């Protein structure tokens, strides 16, 4: 709730850590809020795509970037921004 | 400081680096350009973790010249700050490049014909595709890469008896890569030839008309070559019908895991013989003629150096025939077998061996290699092999799981793949031994000394000396079989050897003045394995090794650790070979967080102790009089004690009221699952007592007592143990004439191991061994008869006698004699087999 445990002054590096503290049976349901959490500050602020595809770690792929279910949560992120957006101006993955 | 903020900058520039590499080793590079990129990055990635550990292990230091030190620290990681962005700003187009990455098919080639040492193996094999269920029923042959997986395929797809038992017969080249409707079309093709019809039918629709194809044609089989996953199998047998009609699917494979989840007893292909290995090469090197007598006994060499793998004797043969028929030329091929398999014929052996090592995950390509360190057929104590993974930093591992069973599940993996060859099994299944075939341990190396640079070797050869400052400053780790005396003389400067690896398998009793050259030339010695040298004194150049995590030695006259070795908090692993009765570790080893063996050959007095040894799993041998409460309140996730000295004041009850002594601290641990007992009193002539059950440890699964001289009467005590399965009981571990079992016990137990036993007469009840596998009797010629009862575990496999006498034997043949009648009366034989010489006494 806290503004200093939200920015965290990085987000690919939290997001890391929260997958890593997600194998932990005592940490899964903690973990799994917070993966949710991030989220709401990727809508928040409305941050450029680029960001988040480089925070899903998606930037190692050729074929493969489709099957990979981090793209399907890539594509989600687009959509939900798209019912966020302050204004009309489009955001697409293109670019 | 400033200086903790440039080693932050330097983490975050590492941390993309190494997820490059990570990516990079996902598929070869055979751009030479990148091949150099990813060398140059490696390079100050191994560079800058040598200088990150000098920075804090140097703060560590600084904790408890120092400005001096700091000084030229930040110096270092200066440089490295300097050389990284030097690459980030010259190398940009470079890194994208790799990151930017995305035919033809090679189905293999194999011999028609002059298949030579398959006939017992394709009957065996064939003969198993008649039987089974009349469902589906997989086959898989399983092996090393270049065993002949391919070659008996096809020696059994176009066998006589198969040609007629089966009326359709398919193959289907499976491999790493694929597409799930080319197979289906391929197999369509088989049958109509109309191919335009289904140019646009679905996947999953296509799979329907391969049913109704196979399934009008009766029985058939179906050889899956090369199946590399279980994914791949689901994807493909979807197709395949359930007809009921015995139809069998022989799925060659370099994968175990695949082979074992496809049928639970897979085939596994066997290896050529020196006979064969011999026959095979005078086949393929002359053309339906007889080898030159001159030529026979070079060429006879040569095919006992290919270690009976067909895939090195026919790429040895080209070889051979481009040297001519003379003797001197199969001789300089003799003396570099291993190099004309790897170097020069990279096609043949190089390549098929990289398409096993690419598919591996990074972190199993670091612990796959590193077994090419040890001598080209030596065998590598498994244990030993673990820990050495784990102390390098190979096995990166984040969950719950302890360490070491993440690395036992990294071997399996590796001998699953069947880059890893298993020697010895324990009877409770866990991996002893394990060698790495002569083909892919040349593969190590040269993968590991050129390409990866992960450790060098160090020998005096004709061509090759002892490397100069200028190649040391390069090699990360070393290893050497011979003629260390003589390198450590020269003085050498390892300054980022992070290994010494000291392979040889004879010991060397190094002279007292090269002792300090080891932790002097090496300052970042992180791993030291020094079994084989033998080491008469310490030095404090020895402990100034800060970052040492691996620690390996024998002695014969150092009788006491000193303190100085608590100044190494890195360490995991502590091994000490020696000859003494008697050994003090003075060092506070509590303190360090992960430290994990120590494996002792003597007692070990260990000093007095809110802080936990989570990490702490194994103690060799230790001290009695330390088992004080606060050492096991430190050790709750051990695994394993082992106790030599005197066991008296073990068991021995004060008269001031406290009737517990200290084997009830023993049986408070909630973790372990080994324990062994050597006692040292010879004087007296007490036998001794077992203690009760209800203060014995709750998960204990192993046992070995040696030299106790316990009472026959009190182990229905320790049949009052519910998980015990190992129990072995060595050097008249038990005194005593009459052996008599109480009703029940061992509801679990699977191995008896007896050496020297003390009884006359012994007998027992059905219920004593329910679940027994193995029982072991040797050197005890003592035993008159062995009861009879023994003859009704149906989970029996094998019982060894050795030195027994002749009364004895006339016991071992009746039980063997029972054991056949019951196996004869409808039960199959679990594989028993007994040790008897000479066989015609006693008939
Ligand atoms: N019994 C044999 N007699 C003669 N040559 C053999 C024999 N077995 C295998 N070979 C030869 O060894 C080479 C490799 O054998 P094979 O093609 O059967 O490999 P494999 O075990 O299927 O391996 P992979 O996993 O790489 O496909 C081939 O050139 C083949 O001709």
């Amino acid at each position: 709730v806290i503004s200093t445990l939200t920015s965290l002054h990085g987000d690919k590096v939290v997001y890391d850590t929260i997958q890593a503290a997600k194998l932990y049976p005592q940490l899964s349901e903690l973990a799994l809020k917070l993966e949710k959490d991030q989220i709401r500050f990727w809508i928040a602020t409305r941050k450029d795509p680029s960001v988040v595809f480089e925070a899903l770690n998606l930037n190692w792929a050729g074929i493969s970037i489709f099957p990979k279910p981090e793209f399907s949560a890539w594509l989600k992120y687009v959509d939900d921004v798209n019912a966020r957006h302050p204004k009309e101006a489009p955001l697409s993955i293109i670019p | 400081l400033g200086i903790q903020g440039e080693v932050e900058n330097l983490l975050t520039d590492l941390n993309y680096f190494n997820a490059f590499l990570k990516e990079a080793a996902k598929s070869r590079r055979e751009n030479e350009v990148l091949k150099e990129l990813v060398k140059k990055i490696r390079k100050v990635v191994n560079d800058a973790e040598d200088s990150i550990d000098k920075f804090v292990v140097e703060a560590k230091r600084h904790d408890d010249t120092h400005v001096a030190r700091a000084k030229g620290v930040a110096d270092e990681i200066k440089s490295i700050r300097e050389r990284v962005k030097e690459i980030r700003d010259n190398d940009a187009y470079g890194l994208q490049a790799i990151t930017l990455d995305d035919e033809e098919r090679k189905a293999p080639v194999v011999e028609e014909d002059d298949v030579v040492g398959f006939d017992d193996e394709a009957k065996t094999v064939i003969d198993r595709l008649i039987g089974g269920s009349d469902y589906v029923e997989v086959v898989p042959v399983v092996g090393m890469p270049g065993l002949g997986k391919t070659t008996l395929a096809y020696k059994i797809y176009k066998d006589p008896k198969v040609e007629y038992e089966f009326f359709t017969r398919v193959w289907v080249y499976v491999s790493q890569t694929f597409k799930r409707r080319e197979i289906f079309l391929n197999i369509i093709s088989k049958f109509t030839r109309n191919t335009k019809q289904y140019d646009d039918t679905p996947e999953d629709d296509l799979a329907n008309e391969v049913k109704e194809l196979l399934g009008k044609g009766g029985k058939y089989l179906i050889v899956l070559d090369d199946v590399w996953t279980m994914e791949a199998w689901d994807r493909i047998k979807i197709a395949f019908p359930n007809n009921g009609k015995r139809n069998r699917v022989l799925m060659t494979t370099r994968q175990s895991n695949v082979a074992k989840r496809c049928n639970d007893k897979p085939h596994d292909l066997k290896f050529l013989t020196k006979d064969e290995s011999w026959e095979l090469l005078e086949k393929k090197v002359f053309h339906k003629e007889k080898c030159p007598p001159e030529l026979e006994l070079p060429g006879i060499s040569i095919a006992e150096k290919c270690m009976g793998l067909p895939l090195a004797i026919v790429v040895i043969a080209g070889a051979l025939i481009g040297k001519g028929k003379t003797t001197r030329e199969w001789e300089l091929v003799a003396a570099s077998v291993g190099e004309h398999l790897i170097n020069r014929d990279p096609e043949n052996c190089k390549k098929l061996v990289q398409m096993s090592y690419d598919r591996l995950p990074y972190d199993l390509k670091a612990c796959f290699l590193y077994c090419g360190a040890f001598p080209g057929g030596s065998q590598i104590p498994a244990k030993k092999l673990i820990r050495l993974w784990i102390a390098e930093g190979f096995i990166q591992y984040q969950g719950p799981l302890a360490l070491e069973d993440v690395a036992e599940d990294h071997l399996n993996d590796l001998v699953n793949r069947n880059l890893v060859m298993v020697t010895q099994r324990s009877c409770s299944g866990q991996i002893k031994t394990c060698r790495v075939h002569d083909m892919l341990h040349e593969f190590c190396r040269h993968e590991a000394m050129m390409e990866e640079n992960l450790f060098q070797e160090i020998k005096q050869g004709q061509e090759r000396s002892f490397p100069g400052k200028q190649e040391l400053a390069t090699y990360r780790r070393l290893c050497i079989q011979s003629l260390i005396p003589e390198f450590l003389s020269m003085k050498p400067s390892g300054e980022h050897v992070r290994s010494f690896l000291c392979v040889g398998s004879k010991k060397i009793d190094m002279p007292p003045n090269e002792i300090p050259s080891i932790p002097k030339a090496f300052p970042l010695l992180r791993v030291l394995d020094a079994e084989s040298i033998k080491f008469s004194r310490f030095s404090r150049e020895f402990f100034k090794l800060f970052h040492l995590r691996y620690i390996a030695l024998s002695t014969d006259k150092i009788k006491t650790i000193p303190a100085d070795f608590g100044n190494l908090w890195n360490i995991q692993t502590l091994i000490v070979e020696t000859q003494q009765a008697t050994l003090d570790i003075k060092a506070d080893i509590w303190n360090m967080t992960r430290l994990r063996h120590v494996c002792t050959n003597a007692s070990a007095t260990l000093p007095s102790t809110n802080l936990v040894n989570r990490c702490l799993q194994t103690l060799s041998t230790i001290a009695p009089e330390c088992c004080t409460a606060e050492v096991f309140t430190r050790t709750p996730n051990l695994k394993k004690l082992g106790v030599r000295g005197k066991i008296d004041a073990l068991l021995e009850s004060s008269k001031d009221g406290s009737g517990s002594g200290l084997f009830s601290n023993i049986g408070k641990l909630g973790c372990l699952e080994y324990l062994k007992l050597v006692n040292d009193t010879r004087l007296s002539s007490k036998p001794l007592h077992l203690p009760p059950a209800y203060i014995f440890p709750q998960k204990l699964k192993k046992l070995s007592l040696v030299d106790t001289w316990f009472e026959w009467k009190d182990m229905s005590i320790l049949g009052l143990l519910p998980e015990l399965e190992v129990l072995k009981l060595k050097e008249n571990a038990f005194k005593g004439q009459s052996w008599e079992q109480e009703d029940g016990g061992f509801p679990r137990l699977q191995v008896l191991w007896i050496e020297r036993t003390d009884l006359t007469s012994w007998k027992a009840s059905s219920g004593n061994f329910p679940r027994l596998k193995h029982l072991a009797l040797i050197s005890c010629d003592k035993l008159e008869e062995l009861p009879a009862e023994l003859a009704d575990v149906k989970n029996l496999q094998l019982i060894e006698l050795q030195s027994s006498s002749e009364s004895a034997a006339r016991s071992a043949r009746a039980i063997l004699k029972r054991n056949q009648e019951k196996e004869q009366d409808g039960d199959k034989g679990t594989g028993f087999k007994l040790s008897i010489f000479p066989h015609d006494l006693g008939l």
